[PDB]
């Protein structure tokens, strides 16, 4: 949210990337080329290692 | 056969019992609805369910006050520290007072006052100082922003040290209004109430005293280390401030209503609107408040129960010897000492504990030359050489005569 | 207090709005409540007086936080009272104040220090003991409860009277009677 | 009377009285209020259910504590220190009263004690002679041996 808090502890429901998931990887170097279309699937989560 | 004991022991052990509880007190309007003034009016307009509560916590504050009084006011007339510390080779240093120390408190006691953990030192907290230590989340700031008051108990715990002390004192002298005794001839008395023969005391008494500073020793040096021995008086204190924090935290809770938070509710809602919602609030709130207040009743029925027993124990223990099987004390009872403790008393009980049993055959009557010749209250056992009529305790070995047995 | 930009207020653990940015100047400032603080009120009965002495347990007096100074301002240990005077003698505690000061009514409130008992010296001797010579007979009570009153609740008289209609909406809710 | 007091107060709905809201107010309308005063007096019963439950409690302990007496004090001589009275317990008489009962304590009191030097035991000629169970006290003309009272 945007209220500030410290110095304790808050529960909240929502959606999140869940603790020791499968993540898909996608890796592009000149030998191979990936961009197929991916799923949204209620939100995603997306990382760049480069 | 039959075993008889030859050697006792002198043991010191410690009994922990709770006396009296945190007294409280709660502002209701403070709790609910907080400095809003038509929330007050609601209040108002829905019911005064306010006056019961306290009724409720005062009889609790009085009952813990009570409680304290009981257990430690038997004592009418208080009696001076002798200064002396000895009596016929008892060291009854570390349970009196010393001078030098300035502290009116015993060296026992100061350890147990150190090991029980206390959430605050004083009952004085001041509006400014709770302003300038916002940073920091001091949980008794909270408390007392939100209505929830502590009040200090009546008797300061030195009138308690002083209560004990004099018990003491009374103790070393004149025994359980003043008998004036010696030390070693009371403690010959005791020996009889047990069952044993006097002579026994007098002739060891050295061996007898140095066992008994000796296990004063050991109880000192088991309590200046860290042990669970005082847990229970731990256990009564985190139990009153979890159920304080609790009351604190539970205001964050919709009961139903669109937010826990009154002004946004004010800010944004006409009044019609806002009824509800409030309402809504109320009603939560003086129900949390009506749980705190039954499980405060229900504790402190549990602290009166123990607190009883602390004064029987007082009575029945420390002013007298008592003949009840483990209820001063495991072994044969002589003597009890109590100390003052946070929220508590700790006693320590001195008992006869039998030792190196022998084993030897005996007789429940001698036919002599055809009568009956019964023992009047001692056993007949037989040493290798002839007949010997003895105590069931401490082996002590005399000659048979007419007096020492009953005809039939 | 440290506010990131995308914040605007700032809430405590019970969801009291404790922190706020002033728009204007972009300056953190703390909300408190301006209401805090005990009282306790000492009467000896309305019948004997109207006057009364009040008790404030947050405030030290050596004062700007108190409704009113009467006369005989003075600091004990349960906290700041107003209304008695102070006596050195000790007495029995009619009324507990608390901290071992105890109030009574002498004609005005008076505050004192608890007096504990009698005092008396007990002397240690070897080669002496003390015998009695005569006895007497004491009766004394002791008063002790037994039972209390027995009663009976019909809750369809309590809730919803005489009225028909209450009594099946008490049915359509359920039996805790 | 609490109890009947409580009936005064809204819990939230228009009117604590119920004729006036069934006068003036049709079936579904009068049910919100109905059910939110049904909820609230429920809730006042529960809780002086439970006062009395603890009370009762109280009172079971002390009920407990005087049968003890009875039996102890009343059909016996008890030898508990301050259990029956203060001083050495001889005799206990009941009496009845509203709700509970009075004991009478008859104990007897030592008084007027008079110091003499003492001795543990006589050394006669070099042997030990031991009071069994009295005390030696010197009276000024020669030893004696009495009891610890009187
Ligand atoms: C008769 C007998 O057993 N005597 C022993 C004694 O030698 C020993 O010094 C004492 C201390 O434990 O215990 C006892
Ligand atoms: C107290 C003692 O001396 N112990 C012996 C024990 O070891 C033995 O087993 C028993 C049976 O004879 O007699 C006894
Ligand atoms: C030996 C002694 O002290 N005797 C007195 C006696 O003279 C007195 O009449 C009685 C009544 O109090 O108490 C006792
Ligand atoms: C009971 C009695 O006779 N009282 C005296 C007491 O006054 C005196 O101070 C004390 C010390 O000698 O001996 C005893
Ligand atoms: C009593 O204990 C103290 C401290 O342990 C010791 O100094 C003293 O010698 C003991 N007895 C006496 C009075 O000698
Ligand atoms: C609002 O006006 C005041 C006075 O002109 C000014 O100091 C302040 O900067 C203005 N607000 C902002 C955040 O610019
Ligand atoms: C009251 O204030 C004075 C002066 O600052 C201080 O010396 C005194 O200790 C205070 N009393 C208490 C108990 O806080």
């Amino acid at each position: 949210d945007e209220i500030f808090r410290s110095d304790t502890l808050y529960l909240t429901q929502d959606l999140f990337l869940p603790f020791y998931s499968n993540v898909t990887g996608f890796h592009t170097i000149n030998h191979t080329f990936d961009n197929p279309v991916i799923p949204f699937k209620d939100g995603i989560y997306f990382a760049a290692t480069e | 056969t039959i075993a008889i004991p030859t050697n006792f022991s002198i043991s010191i052990t410690t009994e922990v019992m709770p006396v009296s509880m945190a007294k409280t007190s709660v502002d209701c309007n403070m709790y609910i609805c907080g400095d809003s003034t038509e929330c007050a009016n609601l209040l108002l307009q829905y019911g005064s369910f306010c006056t019961q509560l306290n009724r409720a916590l005062s009889g609790i504050a009085a009952e813990q006050d009570r409680n304290t009084r009981e257990v430690f006011a038997q004592v009418k007339q208080m009696y001076k520290t002798p200064t002396l510390k000895y009596f016929g080779g008892f060291n009854f240093s570390q349970i009196l007072p010393d001078p030098l120390k300035p502290t009116k408190r015993s060296f026992i006691e100061d350890l147990l006052f150190n090991k029980v953990t206390l959430a605050d030192a004083g009952f004085m907290k001041q509006y400014g100082e709770c302003l300038g230590d916002i940073n920091a989340r001091d949980l008794i700031c909270a408390q007392k922003f939100n209505g929830l008051t502590v009040l200090p108990p009546l008797l300061t715990d030195d009138m308690i040290a002083a209560y004990t002390a004099a018990l003491v004192s009374g103790t070393a002298t004149a025994g359980w209004a003043a008998l004036q005794i010696p030390f070693a001839m009371q403690m010959a008395y005791r020996f009889n109430g047990i069952g044993v023969t006097q002579n026994v005391l007098y002739e060891n008494q050295k061996q007898i005293a140095n066992q008994f500073n000796k296990a004063i020793s050991q109880i000192q040096e088991s309590l200046t280390t860290t042990s669970t021995a005082l847990g229970k008086l731990q256990d009564v204190v985190n139990q009153n401030a979890q159920a304080l924090n609790t009351l604190v935290k539970q205001l964050s809770s919709n009961f139903g209503a669109i937010s826990s938070v009154l002004n946004d509710i004010l800010s944004r809602l006409d009044k019609v609107e806002a009824e509800v919602q409030i309402d809504r609030l109320i009603t939560g709130r003086l129900q949390s408040l009506q749980t705190y207040v039954t499980q405060q009743l229900i504790r402190a029925a549990e602290i009166r129960a123990s607190a009883n027993l602390a004064a029987t124990k007082m009575s029945e223990c420390v002013l007298g010897q008592s003949k009840r099987v483990d209820f001063c004390g495991k072994g044969y009872h002589l003597m009890s000492f109590p100390q003052a403790a946070p929220h508590g008393v700790v006693f320590l009980h001195v008992t006869y504990v039998p030792s190196q049993e022998r084993n030897f055959t005996t007789a429940p009557a001698i036919c002599h030359e055809g009568k009956a010749y019964f023992p009047r209250e001692g056993v007949f056992v037989f040493n290798g050489t002839s007949w010997f009529i003895t105590q069931r305790n401490f082996f002590s070995p005399q000659i048979i005569t007419t007096d020492n047995t009953f005809v039939s | 207090k440290r506010f990131q930009p995308f914040q605007q207020f700032g809430r405590d653990v019970s969801d009291f709005t404790d922190s706020v940015r002033d728009p204007k100047t972009s300056e953190i400032l703390d909300i408190s409540p301006c209401s805090f603080g005990g009282v306790s009120v000492i009467t000896p009965g309305t019948n004997a007086s109207s006057e009364v002495a009040v008790l404030y347990q947050d405030v030290n007096c050596t004062a700007w936080r108190i409704y009113s100074t009467g006369n005989n301002v003075f600091q004990t240990q349960a906290g700041c009272l107003i209304g008695a005077e102070h006596v050195d003698t000790s007495y029995e505690c009619d009324i507990p104040i608390g901290a071992g000061i105890c109030a009574s009514y002498h004609k005005s409130i008076v505050a004192y220090t608890m007096s504990l008992g009698a005092d008396s010296s007990i002397a240690y001797s070897n080669n002496t003991i003390a015998i009695p010579t005569n006895f007497s007979i004491s009766i004394t009570t002791e008063v002790m409860p037994v039972s209390m009153a027995k009663t009976s609740v019909d809750c369809n008289m309590y809730i919803c009277g005489d009225s028909t209609e209450c009594a099946n909406l008490l049915l359509q809710y359920g039996s805790f009677c």
